């Protein structure tokens, strides 16, 4: 999945 | 080989030794928060993100009430214990 | 509130 | 880097909702708990869990329930979930008839005691006290 | 308008409650080995829980104790993360 | 938002307590390999941008004192606080050369109401130590 | 390996 600051 | 104790996650409503609050009309703080978050992000955030947002909601959007001065205006912070070995998403 |  | 969720079943979810306790335990009625239960029954349902609720369980009941669940075949499940709502103290939860060590309830799902859940997340959400301390906050 | 005195703490334990923690006289404790390794590769681009989660998996899958004594032979370990954090922690920007 | 505000003059203090030697009385042995952990940790955390400090063979009181003073220092200019404990331990306890002390008393120094300059800031504790005598035989 |  996408996890981003 | 896998540690027999691996992949467990305990999401407590409060830290060890402390009390855990529960509104007789709206239900406990932890569950209220866990539900409001799961209901909006349960399917798009990793379990730890979910539970961390629940921690903040139980810590900021809640404060005890009681005609007893000793139990008035108390606070609460949940406690997450992860022995998980991967990211957890309830989807895909 | 109550205590659990 | 992600738990494989590709199974036909997300998993089972045991919600234990203890509201009433035996006058001997000394604990009072946990009002609003039924609201939590129902609230949880929907969330976890929406998530994909095949949830079932049990009310005012005895410590034995809670043990058998989690024991049996662990002895179930989770081959086609992604994970497992269990929610305990009750009175509690450090390291333990109340049954309508007394207190039982949380360790015993959960130990049943250790890798060497439930193969079908090996390498699959085992989730326990616990709403209950863990002592008698209070947090007075700050600023 | 207050904050819990216990909030914002995170305890990254090398092992779970009641268990021993393994350490190699030559290479150092497993947990620390794992932690540093991961931190070196992702310390500045992964959230703390992602980092520690990968440390758990690493400790769990990359280590097995060696000992002449068969009672302490081929045993495993799993760290334990306790979060009271109320936000995502990143060591960058 | 959802991320701890990391925009401070400095990331923060990183206190490492490297306990390798213990008084014969404690019955604890020399923790060989701890110097390597301490070295790798120090480098690692310095790398992140933490101000690393390493203390060695600490007495129980020294550990209590060392942390208390740190909680009294001014943290206003730091994003967070980190402490790493490398030593012997049993459930809820860590060994000093002196003997045994509660992990809770060690960390309590930084609770919201006792270290206001770290309020709303993340307080991390990495702990390499035993917490009992059980062993994991693993499975599969 | 040793124990901690």
């Amino acid at each position: 999945q996408g996890h981003g600051e | 080989k896998i540690p027999v104790e691996a992949d467990f996650l305990f999401a407590y409503s409060t830290v060890p030794g402390y009390y855990s609050w529960r509104s007789p009309g709206r239900g406990s703080w932890f569950v209220q928060a866990l539900c409001s978050i799961l209901e909006e992000h349960g399917k798009d955030l990793e379990i730890m993100q979910i539970l961390t947002r629940v921690n903040d909601r139980v810590a900021r959007h809640f404060e005890s009430q009681s005609d007893d001065p000793h139990f008035h205006e108390k606070k609460q912070i949940p406690c997450v214990v992860s022995m998980l070995t991967k990211e957890l998403y309830f989807s895909q | 509130d109550n205590l659990x | 880097y992600q738990y494989n969720m590709n199974f036909e079943k997300l998993g089972k979810c045991i919600i234990i909702n203890n509201k009433n306790f035996d006058k001997v335990t000394g604990m009072g009625v946990r009002n609003g708990t039924d609201k939590d239960a129902e609230a949880l029954f929907k969330c976890f349902r929406s998530l994909g869990f095949d949830v079932i609720v049990y009310n005012d369980c005895s410590c034995a009941k809670m043990q058998d329930l989690l024991k049996k669940a662990s002895e179930e075949d989770h081959t086609n499940a992604a994970c497992f979930a269990c929610i305990l709502l009750s009175h509690g103290e450090e390291n333990v939860i109340y049954g309508k008839d007394g207190v039982t060590p949380i360790k015993d309830l959960t130990a049943h799902f250790r890798g060497d005691r439930c193969k079908t859940l090996l390498e699959k997340p085992k989730l326990f959400f616990i709403q209950a006290c863990r002592g008698t301390e209070l947090d007075d906050g700050i600023q």
